[PDB]
């Protein structure tokens, strides 16, 4: 999922930064230190959209930065468990398939893509019953089944009835029309 | 943590996500993994920005819940079983139909 966060913090910024514009100078604190950071509870920080609010700024001694309260809206990105994603598949390898769901990719093991005997071709995923292929580039739709966040491990699995390949989900909906 | 304290969230579309971080790409250069978010958010949106946040509102205007009127926008499901895929482990709303219809209806 897919969330925008509006959160209260204090900035601290340097003396250095005093004659430059003061959202700017907030926006580019707050950019640096958030910005690709994970969290097991809000999720990836993907980006401070803007500052919605700057307070005075306080000065404490022994340090001359001043810290304003400010409050700032930022986009994060994060997987819940049992989620319906949609995702494209940007890596094949024996054991699985990978799938970029953002700025994070979950893998769906070799035995959970699909009911059928796989085997991995050096030279994509096929099934030897059913003849279906898992390749790099593939879109597919599938459920988050365990989810392992560290400030990563994101299980995916399409082994349940309406997920799998797009391709093969419109090809079962013709068949059913 | 990430600031002092998290005054609320709304749970926003890929669509609107796609937008968002094309305007963070327009302030600056973009991490690795910002980059990837960016790439898959403009592949998976279905709609452009306005038209997925109107889509979320008349699905929240019948009573369905945020998070789930977000997850049908972004999917765009076709029929019941797409919806079954979306209510997991959860019976299927009584205005099944009607939820296609509209999504049928971005038009």
């Amino acid at each position: 999922m897919y969330k925008i966060l509006e959160i209260a913090d204090v900035v601290k910024v340097p003396p250095e930064e005093f004659g430059k514009d003061l959202k700017e100078t907030v926006k580019k604190i707050l950019m640096e230190k958030y910005e690709g950071r994970l969290d097991k509870d809000v999720g990836f920080v993907l980006s401070i959209v803007d500052v919605k609010d700057i307070g005075e700024g306080k000065v404490v001694h022994g340090d001359g930065s001043a810290y304003h309260p400010v409050v700032f809206e930022t986009l994060v990105y994060i997987p819940e468990m049992y989620e319906l994603i949609e995702g494209e598949v940007v890596d094949v390898v024996e054991f699985g398939s990978f799938v970029r769901l953002g700025p994070l990719d979950g893998l769906i093991h070799v035995s959970q893509i699909m009911d059928d005997y796989v085997s991995y071709d050096p030279k994509a995923i096929i099934g030897k019953e059913t003849g279906k292929v898992l390749e790099i580039g593939d879109y597919v739709r599938a459920r988050i089944v365990a989810i392992s966040l560290k400030a990563s491990k994101i299980a995916l699995t399409m082994r349940q009835p309406y997920l799998g390949k797009l391709e093969w989900i419109e090809e079962e909906k013709a068949k059913k029309q | 943590m990430i600031g002092k304290k998290i005054l609320g969230e709304r749970y926003v579309t890929v669509s609107e996500a796609a937008e968002i971080m094309y305007n963070r790409a327009q302030i600056g250069e973009l991490s690795y993994e910002q980059g990837c978010a960016l790439d898959y958010l403009q592949k998976f949106a279905k709609l452009d920005k306005e038209e997925a946040k109107k889509l979320v509102e008349e699905l929240i205007s019948l009573g369905i819940d945020e998070k789930t009127a977000v997850k049908i926008a972004d999917i765009l499901p076709e029929d019941l079983d797409d919806l079954r895929a979306i209510y997991y482990k959860r019976e299927l709303p009584e205005n099944a139909e009607e939820i296609l219809e509209i999504v049928r209806k971005y038009i």
